[PDB]
């Protein structure tokens, strides 16, 4: 019904139509984050070579 | 070999239907949570629809339709007549109601209330049945959830002998193409008490449900009339048929309800199919006008038409989309 | 994406022998390492199991290990037998004397680090080692005791490396001696830690498919072989050329391995074809599918109704219409879903290449990691028992070390695997 | 003028960005040298498609495009391909080893071992920007590279470019085309992850791309070429209003303005008709309100679902092709009468159109035909949490199980961060039902 903010150009044309009105992490925190996982992974391969050293 | 699982034991109805697919030897029953299934006979709540039609080379199809409980829900379907141009707040066949949510329309349903006593005319209205609107608008609110106040008829039907009151019974089946089919036999759950206009309290003479009543069994057994009696006896009584002057209004209640909400429900186009049985539950006042009272989505069958009914389920509305290796249903066109 | 293929023991060179011999016809090398084939397809992934050389010649990755030179003088005098880069030939003097014992801990262990020389030279040419490969039989001594051994020494020095392996189990129908039961479980516990993949090739079965199906009396190890080594080519297929699945050994046992233990698969193959027997009638899609499903075509003697799949993974090759095989194979599940387990999701995967093995017009390999595949477990199980428990034939292994304690350890471990599979069987 | 930065990560990111970037091309009159005829302006200047593009002196327009994958093969297609001289070789960046359908894998361990590369590649570029609106990032959910090095990077560049927009565009797995099975455990980590860190997400179930295909282009079992070459033609008509002349959607900030009032519900539902065969001989051309009628049919959607049974917070309408407002208003009021279209209380019921007079360009050898008008709609409907729900689901049945949870935990990963993931998901559920009923 409502036609509102019609814009137009050569490559086309816009507007809105209303039909009825209405009723992070710091980089400190990550490279910590990546490393404890990867101290897990040192730990796991470690345990490993541990296992198979024995 | 089809497949279809089961998520509702407490289903009288869909209990026989399993039953009977598993008697031809085409169809297999999986467990609850085995997502590779043909038919699903699901839950009554939070059914999960939004996992249907996603298993690549089954297709999928369910007993019931999504949106179905607008219809099924007694709040809702005041909303649904009123708001609905299809049926409009002029609707002829439905009790004049209103919603009215504990401490919504209340202020609308006074003033609709006044001139109702303020005109010299009868005014009793149900939610429990009372003549004075304060004795119970602190009842709605001392029970805790919303209600919903309508209009009661004063001046029903009456069975003779007895002098009693009654409610009808339609089993509607709708399949995946929408097509409406109503089951051809019916039946008018009774009441065996006579009614009483000076007493509302006693419910017993004013409900007709199947359990409240358990004078039972007097008349007919059960508290049960099908179709072929109590057609015969308005033939005897008041020189007319079933067909004519009761059964065209509900086959119209029943058509107009389910087109109104055929846009919003229909599995047409859809990834997964639908298919549903409901229960409408209809009124006849003395002039033999049927008013509709609420309609049921999870609806229980009476026991001579199990076997027929559930049968019926099979043939149109499961075989129809599963073939395997006269008709017990009256179409309503459209 | 570079695989390094070993072969230890009298029947790991046997049947790798023959591997090399299928797939170097497929990829159109030629005994002498000369390429002659008629596509570009059958180069684009030949640096996998190839090395290039000099005069654009393709040399195996390949590793062939023995205690004796007996067998291996077989394969360098064999057909493909100049093939292999002489260097690559580790051998010892002694043999193992179907002893696990002697491969494991003695006369391996005095030959071990001359292989894995061999190894270490052959990874360090590698531009990507996606992980190595391993046949042998699990009923000797080489390839059973001494396969372990350097899989265990691989994971040292490679413990980021994906190793898989094709094993073939003993069974008293195809014997050679008393103390298989012995040397497989003893291997089985090996297998259960230090493998991400173990092919399940079991003897009982390819017997039975040579004489129950094949139309043959008396099938010789030759026999046995050609359906491994159609097998291997089969699994293989998708590595080797290009198509679909853009998959590395890594990325397959993530999908098809759901617990670290339970990475014995059942290999399948359609259509069961014997030696020079020729095949004239191709099948159609529906019977591939019927057949690599059916438990005659399984090379692991277990009834896959006995219990439940895990993961499954499925290899058509040939021209066909992949829709009808997407139909045919979602068929099949939607038929015995009660054979597939309902809490992984979609478990059966499946992959198409065009050019087809050499006889067939069409073909398909299974993959299948059934709970199934306890009943060889238990089979190797009864069979150990029956001997231990009355410590029979033990004293061929306390000679060279060991103690009874370890076979209690062994006997334990795999009777672990085997209610570890029964577990999710009944979930 | 403001410049957008797309990057592609993963097989599916960068093969669907070689279809978009070669539309452009196709769009913008850029050829596969990089030269641009029509651009007058040589060496530089501040047009609409510099959005997308920069200039060299030589004359050549190159995408403000970096591709990246733990796996070569993907990229070296595009280092070898026919548009080889469109790009410079550090915005292609490749490891050795893929992330095997391993989240952890990609986040944690392989991860971390390229991600100071990807941004010091990423920062080439935006130094060679005036004023940066944000990224445009490609990916998919199953991918171990496409979820895992996806989130790790998305959390960075919420750290080097606080202000700056980001833009998602998914894939959500299907296993009709996936060979995968730990996919459901992927995108729900990946999408915890990175859910703070993007404005607007459109996500693409490969499910319904697939039978799009299968339906309207007859082909009997699509290669990511079909889905790929029928993406970039969504994505095209998403990101146009960043490249041509207009006032709808100039700029990244714009989008989560009209399509996303909620943060965390920043996943719009695409729609778009018509899609058309090219093998189809005799073709009646589909008028404004066919093809707007369509937008409201469940198989045309990216994501195959029921928007009757939610509730719209936004709608936006974009027209290629022959189409004034006369015609879409008509259309619009007409289509209004006949379906279900429920907006929440607090929003108006309305749609904000964007029309390009220039038709939808198709790649020449496509599976596409020429039309005179096309649309997509952008509609932000709670109906898009069905997708949630499967994945949830599946992610339920094996992690109840634990099983392959142990491919996850070798990489670094914590078990507690499949439930922690998971239970941020099971808030998102929440939300959506919140609003939606
Ligand atoms: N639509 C579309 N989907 C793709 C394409 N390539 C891969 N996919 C989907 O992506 C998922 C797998 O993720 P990929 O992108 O292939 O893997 P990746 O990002 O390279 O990550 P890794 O290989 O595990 O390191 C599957 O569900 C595929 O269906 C593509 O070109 N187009
Ligand atoms: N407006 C009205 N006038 C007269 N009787 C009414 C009425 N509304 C309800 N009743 C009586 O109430 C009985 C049951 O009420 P209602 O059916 O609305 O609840 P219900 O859903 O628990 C039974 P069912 O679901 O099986 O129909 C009917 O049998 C009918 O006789
Ligand atoms: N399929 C097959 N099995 C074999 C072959 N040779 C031996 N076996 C099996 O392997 C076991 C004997 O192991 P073997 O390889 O001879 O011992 P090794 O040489 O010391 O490693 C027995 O169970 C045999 O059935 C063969 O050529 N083919
Ligand atoms: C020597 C290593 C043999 C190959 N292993 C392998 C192959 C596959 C797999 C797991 N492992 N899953 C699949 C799914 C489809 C097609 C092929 C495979
Ligand atoms: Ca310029
Ligand atoms: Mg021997
Ligand atoms: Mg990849």
């Amino acid at each position: 019904m409502e036609v509102i903010e019609l814009n137009k150009c050569t490559s086309g044309q816009s507007f809105e139509v209303i039909l009825k009105p209405p009723s992070d992490p710091s980089l400190e925190e990550i490279q910590k984050k990546l490393e404890a996982a990867e101290e897990r992974r040192k730990y796991q391969e470690a345990e490993l070579l541990k296992h198979l050293a024995e | 070999m089809y497949t279809f699982v089961v998520r509702d034991e407490n289903s009288s109805v869909y209990a026989e239907v399993s039953r009977l697919l598993l008697a031809t030897g085409q169809w297999k029953r999986l467990r609850k949570d085995n997502p590779r299934f043909n038919l699903m006979l699901g839950e009554r709540n939070r059914l999960p629809f939004g996992r249907l039609g996603h298993e690549p080379g089954l297709v999928q199809l369910v007993n019931y339709y999504r949106g179905a409980d607008k219809l099924c829900r007694k709040a809702s379907l005041v909303k649904l007549i009123k708001t609905s141009p299809e049926l409009s707040e002029s609707c002829t066949w439905f009790p004049e109601s209103y919603v009215i949510y504990p401490t919504d329309e209340r202020e609308v349903f006074l003033a609709a209330y006044n001139r109702r006593r303020e005109g010299r005319e009868g005014n009793v209205w149900i939610a429990l049945i009372s003549s004075e609107a304060s004795e119970l608008l602190d009842f709605i609110d001392e029970q805790g959830q919303v209600h919903v106040i309508q209009k009661y008829l004063e001046k029903p039907l009456l069975l003779e002998p007895g002098h009693r009151k009654f409610d009808i019974r339609s089993w509607v089946l709708v399949d995946h193409l929408y097509n409406i089919y109503l089951y051809r036999e019916g039946v008018l759950r009774t009441s065996s008490e006579p009614y009483n206009s000076a007493n509302f309290q006693d419910k017993t003479c004013h409900l007709t449900n199947h359990c409240i009543q358990k004078n039972y069994g007097r008349y007919e057994e059960g508290n049960e009339m099908f179709f072929e009696e109590f057609n015969q006896y308005l033939m005897d009584a008041l020189n007319t048929t079933l067909e004519n002057s009761i059964l065209l209004q509900i086959k119209h209640i029943i058509r107009s309800c389910l087109m109104c909400i055929e846009p919003a429900i229909s599995t047409k186009h859809l990834h997964y199919q639908s298919f549903q049985l409901f229960g409408f539950d209809f009124m006849v006042d003395e002039e033999l006008k049927v008013w509709l009272i609420e309609v049921n989505g999870a609806p229980a069958c009476a026991q001579k038409l199990y076997a027929e009914l559930c049968q019926g389920i099979v043939d149109v509305a499961i075989s129809s989309v599963f073939p395997l290796a006269t008709s017990i249903f009256i179409k309503l066109h459209h | 994406r570079e695989i390094v293929h070993i072969q230890a023991g009298q029947c790991g060179n046997q049947i790798g022998a023959k591997f090399w011999e299928v797939i170097s016809d497929e990829h159109g090398i030629d005994p002498t390492g000369s390429y002659h084939g008629d596509s570009d397809l059958q180069l684009e992934r030949i640096n996998v199991y190839y090395n290039e050389a000099t005069g654009n010649k393709y040399v195996p990755r390949a590793i062939l290990v023995d205690l004796e030179p007996g067998t291996m003088d077989s394969v360098r005098s064999g057909p493909f037998g100049q093939i292999f880069r002489p260097d690559n030939f580790v051998f010892g003097q002694s043999g193992a004397g179907n002893n696990w014992a002697k491969g494991h801990y003695t006369e391996g262990a005095e030959l071990v680090d001359s292989v894995l020389d061999v190894v270490r030279k052959e990874s360090e040419s590698c531009d990507c080692l996606q992980g190595f490969q391993l046949t042998h039989s699990l009923g000797g001594g080489t390839g059973s005791g001494m396969g372990t051994l350097l899989i265990s020494k691989i994971r040292e020095e490679y413990p980021d490396r994906i190793m898989n392996t094709f094993s073939v189990m003993p069974s008293p129908k195809v014997s050679d001696t008393v103390v298989e039961p012995y040397n497989a479980t003893l291997s089985v516990h090996q297998l259960v830690e230090n493998t991400d993949e173990t092919y399940c090739i079991d003897n009982e079965a390819l017997y039975d498919i040579c004489f129950r199906t094949l139309k043959l009396t008396t099938p010789t190890y030759g026999d046995l072989n050609h359906l491994v080594s159609a097998t291997m080519s089969g699994v293989t297929t998708c590595l080797r050329f290009p198509g679909q699945l853009n998959a590395d050994l890594r990325k397959l046992a993530v999908n098809m391995v759901p617990f670290p233990r339970l990475h014995f698969f059942m290999p399948g193959f359609a259509p069961l074809t014997s030696r020079g027997s020729q095949q004239y009638r191709a099948l159609t899609v529906p019977e591939l599918t019927q057949q690599m499903f059916d438990s005659k075509n399984m090379m692991a003697a277990c009834d896959p109704r006995h219990g439940r799949y895990l993961t499954v993974a499925a290899i058509f090759r040939g021209r066909m219409s992949m829709k009808e095989v997407d139909e045919q194979m979602l068929n099949v599940q939607n038929k015995n879903s009660s054979y597939f387990v309902e809490w992984i999701p979609n478990n059966v995967k499946t992959a198409v290449c065009d050019i087809p093995p050499r006889g067939l017009k069409m073909s398909a390999t299974f993959i299948g990691n059934s709970t199934a595949i306890q009943e060889l477990f238990k089979r190797i199980s009864e069979q150990f028992t029956a001997m231990f428990r009355r410590k029979a034939f033990l004293h061929w292994y306390t000679g060279e070390g060991m103690d009874e304690m370890e076979f209690t350890e062994a006997e334990s471990n795999m009777n672990d695997l085997v209610s570890e599979y029964q577990q999710y069987q009944d979930a | 003028m403001r410049e957008c930065i797309s990057i592609h990560v993963g097989q599916a990111g960068v093969q669907i960005g070689n279809a978009c970037w070669e539309l452009y091309c196709l769009e913008h009159g850029i050829q596969p040298d990089g030269q641009m005829p029509s651009d007058k302006t040589i060496g530089g200047g501040d047009d609409s498609f510099n959005t997308f593009f920069s200039e060299t002196g030589a004359g050549k327009h190159v995408p403000r495009a970096v591709f990246v994958d733990l796996e070569p093969t993907v990229i070296d297609e595009v280092r070898t391909g026919t548009y080889r001289q469109l790009f410079h070789p550090e915005q292609l960046i490749t490891g050795k080893e893929d992330a095997a359908n391993n989240y952890a894998r990609g986040h944690y361990t392989i991860g971390k071992e390229i991600i100071d590369l990807v941004l010091d590649r990423i920062r080439k570029l935006a130094d060679q920007c005036t004023g940066l609106q944000g990224f445009l990032v490609f990916h998919s959910f199953g991918g171990g590279t496409g979820s895992g090095f996806t989130s790790l990077l998305m959390e960075r560049l919420s750290v080097d470019y606080g202000k700056k927009s980001k833009l998602e565009f998914s894939i959500y797995p299907a296993p009709q085309v996936s060979t995968a099975v730990v996919e459901p455990y992927n995108s729900i980590l990946t999408t915890h992850t990175t859910l703070e860190h993007s404005d607007c997400a459109f996500m693409v179930d490969n499910e319904a791309i697939y039978d799009i295909c299968r339906r309207n282009l007859d082909i009997e079992r699509p290669t990511y070429t079909n889905l790929n070459r029928l993406i970039s033609q969504i994505v095209s008509s998403i990101t146009a209003s960043l490249r041509f002349d207009g006032a709808l959607n100039v700029d990244l900030t714009e989008f989560q303005t009209n399509l996303v009032p909620y943060p965390r519900i920043h996943f719009p539902l695409a729609t778009y008709a018509p899609v058309i065969s090219a093998e189809k001989a005799y073709h009646e051309q589909l008028s404004v309100a066919e093809i707007t009628n369509a937008c409201f049919e469940p198989a045309n959607q990216m994501v195959k679902c029921d928007p009757r049974h939610g509730k719209y917070m936004a709608c936006c309408l974009l027209y290629r092709g022959d189409v004034v407002p006369k015609d879409v208003n008509a259309a619009i009021a007409t289509i209004k009468t006949k379906r279900s279209i429920q907006f929440v209380d607090w929003c108006p019921t309305g749609f904000k159109v964007g029309i390009n007079y220039q038709p939808p360009t198709v790649v020449p050898g496509g599976d596409l035909a020429k039309v005179q008008r096309a649309v997509c709609m952008l509609s932000n409907t709670t109906a898009i949490a069905e997708a949630w729900a499967r994945l949830d689901h599946k992610f339920d049945l094996m992690y109840a199980k634990r099983a392959f949870v142990h491919w996850y935990v070798g990489e670094g990963m914590e078990e507690g961060e499949f439930s922690e993931a998971r239970e941020d998901m099971a808030a998102l559920e929440k939300d959506y039902e919140e609003v939606g009923v």
